[PDB]
């Protein structure tokens, strides 16, 4: 089985050992980790994951009717039996702990293991802690690691200081398994790492304004799921965003319930290409400084039910290709200069049959609209004014897949 | 052209007119044979008791037909029967009875494989139509062959039926057997559009003037003008009412008025052939005929207002010149041809009247396009996948659990049940939209008789009604609104049941089997002896016809088996099904 | 062109029916500076005629404002939450208020005449016209399309109400009761006062019927009526015709009518989407019962501390759409009924009853987590109370039977305000445990509140009208039971014996 797999799927299956038992992992987590570890493409890595689900070595469940577009896999669960993870563990205890490659470590009520005084040679390290953890951090050396996963259950948490010793880190993930969000602190240590490129957080209480303060000069992407932002401050203009964040390209904000106002600093990342604010149900409007993202390509706002309108300065986004507003129930009318965007090719607007198309949408060419049929009534009148229109219609199939996230 | 349209040619018109002239002498009717043709002509009348029956209390003389003697003259899914004039029905019933030797003659003429034609001048015309329908209910509907096709050919008859009469002829495809000749100003095709009270004091004189037999009576300018004026005023209001509710346009103030208005229930039926001294115009559309019955006899210009009242009477007697000289006139079928402006101004219609007639024809076209859209929807593949997933996936897996898909749905422990529920709701929506289009008269008359529709609706009802009953009883909805068969059952299922039963026949339904067993169980056996006996009596017929499946209802986990087993062994020893 | 044809034909039909001649003859009889009237109980219909003094030119534009809570307001039935006030023309209002005295008896006469299914017409000339409208609007304080309503016919009158009024009477049944006969030569100053109802415009060679108030604004914005009635009568037998209103107005009327018809069809289509939303709620409720919480408490907890993905979707997509849809349904049908035998015929009424009994509890959870008190009398929204009333009206006319040996598992509690009572009781109990220096009269009234709640609970349990899911371990009802058991002592009763012996574990089996 494990041996019967080809070489590449051997380590792809071995990476599953680092996640806690019966954990419902979204498919974007391990895909981002794999992209940084193995330098491959996201699409082919999703193909590897489909392959592993075809040999009945993992379970893959879609959560809704989103397609496999360019690396938007925040909507697929990977779920694995106990014994399959146990088998994935079985192949990796053969070598010794200080010179393991894949090492999974446990810490129960500050009973630190007594071999961590040594020099660990892992390149993929995971750390798990329980409810009583008090953040009394032992001092270790871990210079061979490139990935890092921290499972939490605590009401309050401090990142270890020896993180500054991993000069080879590439990926970072923190997942909180507690009932109430964890309060992260001691986070500026990351500013010493010259190779950090992707960071992901989940269910953690963060004052979002930190990132410009922290000089993440090499960060490529940042994703937040179910995060809490606390008191939304803005008045720190002391630090140039475009100089601290020279390499930021993607920001994915998902399910952030308390975010009523988008932060000030993200409008100053001129290296932005993607921006994704999905399932954020307190966001009512967007800043008019968003037109300052002159190189924005993609823009997703899927399933944000309270957003009443799109800002005018959307005129200024001269690079927009893809534009996704599926299931935006509160959306009433597109901006009245939407037709000045001479690169917009696609749009998905399922369940947006209540949204009034402005005139200048006829000034577009070769566009493909995806929508339901009640939306097409808006898109069928204007057909003879558009020389290369396509309006492709699928249907909403119904299933109970989201009852897994209960 | 005319012959390819109506199915008759000139010599048949000639013979019918001659025979209906002969019938002015004989008593109640007159038979005539010519080779392979036999024609029965009927005698007219020119009194008042033979238009408005003195016994009848209503304001137009109307009576409702009988469901055992004219079973097809009804709205199938709804239930409503048609309405006719009581005087004409009485005349027909006097003629039909055995003392007259009329049935024996028609049976003689039908076993000989000849063509049968009914005809008559004005009042006789109204009887001819009724006889045709009687024939169609007794002979043609039991073995429909071209030998048995009848003809009805009437000359200036008055109106006979309501809107359900015309609809019932249309649904059966019988509207092509009837032909009615109306001259432009002839006044008798318009009499029965008036209130009885508005003409009761001046009716007999003008009737006396219409009789071609007792011609010795003399005119009166004022009586003639008064009859004509009041008749056309009631005609005016009937036509305007018809336009205002063509599409249900702002029905509110119209209803508020309706509390103040009394309007005739009589509508044209069959094909109507208007005639002038230049042209013959044929119409099959009843709404257009109703508008042209008012706009053709309005004044071409002003000073003609003194000629019309008398020329109406004189034109009632102009069907001999018409019949001998009809090959010399131009023929045009109004429904098809599109240059109606020249035609309709030739008939004398104004521009308002022409727009109203155009509106009527357009609404017929809209009904046809509605039917096209519905056929397109029900022919697609997502619809039939919804219907085939229940047949081939849900039902077999529920048969393999050994309890059946009724009880499987009623427990509802899996995502397969969630999927069945959502599919059930989707099909419910589609059949409800079709039913709503039928209830507003937005579909053509023959939709309920289409055979593709009957097959589809029967398959749907027999698959899915058990699941609607399982939904009703699963969630205790029968303690909030009562038993299912009374206030719970949807109207789509009743309509489907009625349409199928009509199509074939020319604890009452098998698809409602489960409802009965839900009402009957949990009760002491003394009170439910009779109802359990009727159910177990009809189970064999249901299982054969295919209404009820036999692999489902006898399963071990099923609800019906677990009720049947608890009955007394005294009953279980003599049951018609004890070997299951 | 459906609208143009209808307008011409309906004007023609009303002219031919013959109410203008009779009404105008009665007006001419009463005429040929005070308020007088006459009554004629003919065989055809009962006809009421008002005469009133001539028109004041200086006092043309003054108005009186009214309000729901104002007690001099005679028409409190027609002001609402979206229209809490309206204003009326002054002189006609004063005439009507003065005349109220004996027309009280006349109101008894006319309502009793209507109930026996006979038509009633209230009519007047110019200023008497406006007064007549008021009287008609006074009789219309009770409407159901099973029972009759008066008809008002008004010859050349000034406008009486403002835009708030025509918003109240915009697309309702109370419009269909008014008919204003105005020549096309009269011009109106519609800056403040506005038109309502249906209009008949009498040109030289014909007449037209228009029900849209925008077109009346477009046609009349800026005589002797015997002559205009004669002119209509003569024009009846015209030999040539034109179009009396321009085609711009026709296009506007057609457009608005088509929009209205589409929006009517839309809700019939969307009811099935709503049923699929309710099915999702059913499976959510099933899981909430499998984990021993109940869906009310799970919804409340996840409202305070959102942590799960299914629950955010429930709240923000399914419940939100259901609330929006049903508010729209109730807002729309209570001005324009269905079926003329009952508003909300049968699919809407029974679906709405199920919706209320499933979805209001969560509205209570929102109300009481947000920090409010006294839901039942101060907090629940209009559409809920209307749904309850309309279903209860018909529930008495249907025959049904409740078995005493059933499984009650899937029953929905008939009183949809049960959790409001529980929240109020918990409030009172904690206010007892926490207060200090409190008097004894207030302590006694609070004990009265507790005993009242105990009676209510025992009477719904014994009648089999609540669902067993109030006995789930982590319910709020069980928290109330624990705290009340503490603050009670040993005072045994029916409810205490039911709970203590653990006989609640076999309820509904």
């Amino acid at each position: 089985s494990f041996d019967a797999l080809d070489p590449n799927l051997k380590e792809c299956f071995l990476d599953m050992g680092s996640f806690l038992e019966d954990q419902k992992i979204r498919a974007s987590v391990i895909i981002d980790m794999w992209v940084e570890l193995y330098g491959k493409g996201s699409s082919i890595l999703y193909m590897y994951l489909e392959d592993l689900a075809s040999q009945n070595l993992l379970k893959l469940v879609p959560l809704g009717t989103n397609e496999h577009e360019d690396g938007f896999y925040n909507d697929f669960l990977v779920t694995q039996h106990d014994i399959l993870r146990e088998l994935a563990i079985c192949q990796s205890e053969f070598k010794e702990n200080l010179e393991r490659k894949r090492l999974n470590l446990e810490i129960l009520e500050n009973t630190f293991p007594d071999w961590c005084l040594n020099t660990i040679n892992a390149s993929l390290l995971s750390i798990s802690t329980d409810d009583l953890f008090s953040s009394k951090w032992l001092e270790m050396d871990c210079p061979n690691v490139e990935a890092l996963v921290l499972n939490l259950s605590s009401s309050d948490y401090a990142l270890p200081s020896f993180i500054s010793g991993m000069k080879k880190l590439k990926v970072l993930t923190i997942t909180n398994h507690g009932f109430y969000p964890a309060r992260l602190s001691n986070f500026s240590c990351l500013s010493s790492l010259p190779n950090l490129k992707r960071i992901r957080l989940e269910k953690v209480s963060i004052t979002l304004l930190d990132i410009p303060q922290l000089q993440l000069s090499s960060l490529k992407k940042l994703s937040l799921v179910m995060c809490s932002f606390g008191e939304v401050f803005y008045d720190t203009e002391d630090i140039v965003v475009s100089n601290a964040l020279s390499k930021l390209q993607e920001i994915d904000i998902d399910y952030c319930y308390d975010l009523d106002e988008l932060p000030y600093w993200i409008s100053e990342i001129v290296s932005l290409k993607t921006l994704s604010i999905t399932n954020c149900n307190k966001l009512s409007q967007l800043p008019e400084a968003i037109g300052n993202l002159s190189r924005l390509e993609v823009l997703r706002l899927c399933s944000s039910m309270n957003l009443s309108e799109l800002p005018e300065a959307t005129e200024g986004l001269s690079n927009l290709r893809f534009l996704d507003i599926s299931h935006c129930l509160g959306l009433r009318k597109l901006p009245q200069e939407i037709g000045k965007l001479q690169n917009l090719k696609k749009i998905s607007m399922r369940k947006c049959s209540g949204c009034e198309l402005p005139e200048s949408v006829t000034n577009l060419e070769n566009l493909e609209v995806k929508c339901d049929e009640e939306t097409g009534l808006l898109w069928e009148r204007l057909k003879p004014k558009m020389r290369n229109l396509r309006v492709q219609e699928e249907e909403i199939e119904h299933n109970l897949n989201l009852l897994q996230m209960f | 052209a005319f012959e390819a349209l109506t199915g008759i040619n000139g010599d048949l018109i000639t013979r019918s007119w001659s025979a209906s002239k002969q019938a002015y002498l004989t008593e109640r009717y007159h038979k005539e044979e010519a080779g392979a043709v036999v024609i029965f002509a009927f005698q007219p009348s020119f009194s008042e008791k033979d238009f408005f029956d003195p016994d009848n209390k209503s304001s137009f003389g109307e009576i409702k037909l009988n469901r055992v003697q004219f079973p097809c003259m009804r709205k199938i899914g709804k239930g409503d029967v048609a309405t006719v004039n009581e005087a004409f029905l009485k005349n027909l019933e006097a003629i039909i009875d055995p003392r007259t030797s009329f049935q024996a003659s028609v049976e003689m003429a039908v076993r000989s494989r000849k063509q049968i034609v009914f005809t008559g001048h004005s009042s006789g015309g109204a009887t001819a139509i009724l006889a045709t329908v009687w024939y169609l209910e007794k002979y043609f509907i039991r073995n429909p062959n071209v030998y048995l096709e009848p003809r009805c050919v009437t000359f200036g008859a008055p109106l006979v039926g309501d809107s359900i009469f015309s609809h019932a002829l249309g649904r059966e495809k019988w509207s092509r057997f009837f032909v009615n000749f109306v001259s432009r100003f002839d006044i008798v095709p318009r009499i029965m559009l008036a209130r009885k009270a508005s003409v009761e004091e001046t009716l007999p004189h003008v009737l006396a003037q219409l009789d071609p037999r007792k011609s010795s009576v003399q005119e009166s300018e004022q009586r003639i003008t008064e009859f004509y004026t009041r008749v056309m005023r009631d005609t005016s209001t009937v036509a305007n009412q018809a336009v205002c509710e063509l599409t249900g346009s702002a029905e509110a103030f119209l209803e508020t008025l309706s509390s103040f208005l009394e309007l005739s229930p009589y509508r044209p039926a069959g094909t109507f052939v208007f005639s002038t001294e230049k042209r013959l115009v044929a119409v099959n559309n009843s709404d257009a005929i109703l508008q042209m019955l008012f706009y053709t006899s309005q004044a071409s210009d002003e000073q003609e207002w003194s000629l019309i009242p008398f020329r109406s009477i004189r034109d009632h007697h102009s069907y001999e010149e018409l019949v001998q000289s009809m090959g010399k006139k131009l023929f045009n079928h109004l429904d098809g041809e599109n240059s109606i402006e020249s035609t309709l101004n030739d008939l004398g219609v104004s521009t308002r009247g022409r727009q109203y007639v155009q509106a009527a024809l357009e609404e017929e076209k809209k009904r046809v396009e509605n039917q096209k859209k519905i056929i397109q929807v029900i022919e697609q593949e997502r619809f039939l996948k919804k219907l085939a997933w229940i047949e081939d996936e849900y039902k077999p897996k529920c048969q393999a659990h050994k309890n059946g898909y009724y009880d499987s749905f009623k427990v509802s422990n899996e995502e397969n049940d969630f999927k069945a529920n959502v599919k059930r709701a989707e099909l419910a929506g589609v059949f409800d939209e079709v039913l709503g289009l039928m209830k507003k008269c937005q579909l053509p008359d023959e939709f309920e008789g289409d055979i593709d529709w009957i097959k589809l609706a029967t398959r749907y009802r027999r698959l899915v009604e058990p699941l609607d009953i399982a939904n009703y009883h699963r969630h205790l909805k029968n303690e909030d609104t009562g038993p299912y068969m009374k206030r719970g059952r949807p109207t789509r299922y009743i309509y489907a049941q009625r349409g199928y039963e009509h199509y074939i026949l020319k604890s009452e339904c098998g698809s409602c089997f489960w409802a009965e067993v839900e009402e009957l169980k949990g009760k002491p056996y003394e009170e439910v002896e009779v109802r359990v006996k009727t159910l177990e009596g009809m189970l064999g017929e249901w299982i054969t016809d295919g209404e009820v499946d036999d692999k489902e209802i006898f399963l071990e986990g099923s609800t019906f088996r677990k009720w049947w087993i608890t009955l007394p062994k005294n009953h279980k020893s003599h049951s018609p099904l004890r070997d299951y | 062109s459906s609208s143009s044809l209808k307008g011409s034909a309906l004007g023609k039909l009303v002219v031919t029916s013959g109410l203008l001649h009779s009404s105008w003859s009665k007006i001419l009889e009463i005429h040929n500076s005070g308020l007088e009237f006459q009554i004629h109980r003919e065989e055809k219909f009962t006809l009421v005629v008002f005469s009133a003094p001539p028109i004041c030119r200086s006092s043309s534009s003054d108005s009186t404002l009214l309000h729901v809570k104002d007690k001099e307001n005679p028409f409190p039935f027609l002001c609402s939450e979206n229209n809490p006030s309206f204003s009326l023309h002054t002189p006609a209002f004063n005439l009507f208020t003065s005349a109220s005295t004996s027309l009280t008896y006349l109101k008894s006469e006319l309502l009793q005449t209507l109930k026996s299914e006979k038509p009633v017409i209230i009519t007047g000339a110019a200023l008497g016209g406006s007064v007549a409208s008021l009287y008609t609007l006074w009789l219309l304080e009770t409407i159901e399309p099973t029972l009759k309503r008066p008809l008002c016919i008004t010859f050349g009158s000034p406008l009486i109400g403002d835009a708030s009024l025509q918003q109240i009477l915009e697309n309702s049944v109370r419009n269909s009761c008014f008919l204003h006969v105005v020549s096309a030569q009269t011009r109106i100053k519609m800056d403040f006062f506005k038109p309502f109802g249906t209009f008949l415009i009498c040109f030289d060679s014909g007449c037209v019927c228009i029900e849209d108030h925008v077109a009346v604004t477009e046609l009349l914005n800026g005589v002797d009526y015997s002559q205009v009635l004669n002119r209509l009568d003569q024009s009846m037998l015209s030999l040539a015709d034109s179009r009396l209103i321009p085609e711009d107005v026709i296009k506007g009327i057609e457009k608005r009518a088509e929009m209205k018809n589409l929006r009517f069809d839309m809700m019939f289509k969307k009811l099935n989407d709503m049923k699929i939303s309710m099915a999702y709620i059913e499976w959510y409720k099933k899981k909430c019962k499998e984990v021993k919480i109940g869906y009310y408490d799970r919804f409340k907890t996840q409202l305070a501390f959102p942590s799960k993905e299914f629950d955010i979707n429930i709240k923000n997509h399914h419940k939100s759409e259901l609330n929006r849809f049903w508010k729209s349904v109730v807002e729309e049908v209570e001005r324009r009924p269905q079926s003329d035998a009952s508003i909300l015929k049968r699919r809407f009424l029974f679906s709405g009853n199920n919706y209320r009994r499933m979805i209001e509890p969560l509205d209570i959870a929102e109300y009481y987590l947000e920090g409010r008190k006294e839901y039942r009398t101060t907090g629940r929204s209009h559409h809920y109370v209307m749904l309850e009333k309309w279903f209860g009206m018909e529930s008495i006319l249907i025959e049904k039977e409740r078995c005493k040996k059933r499984d009650l598992s899937d029953l929905l509690t008939f009183d949809s305000c049960f959790w409001a009572e529980v929240e109020d009781s918990l409030i009172v109990i904690n206010q007892l445990n926490t207060t200090v220096g409190m008097r004894d009269d207030v302590r006694e009234v609070l004990t009265r509140k507790l005993v009242e709640f105990e009676g209510y609970v025992w009477e719904i349990i014994t009648k089999r009208e609540v669902s067993p899911e109030i006995f789930l371990e982590e319910s709020s009802f069980m928290k109330w039971w624990k705290e009340y058991k503490k603050i009670k002592g040993f005072n045994s009763s029916y409810l205490t014996e039911f709970m203590n012996t653990r006989k609640y574990e076999s309820y509904g089996k």
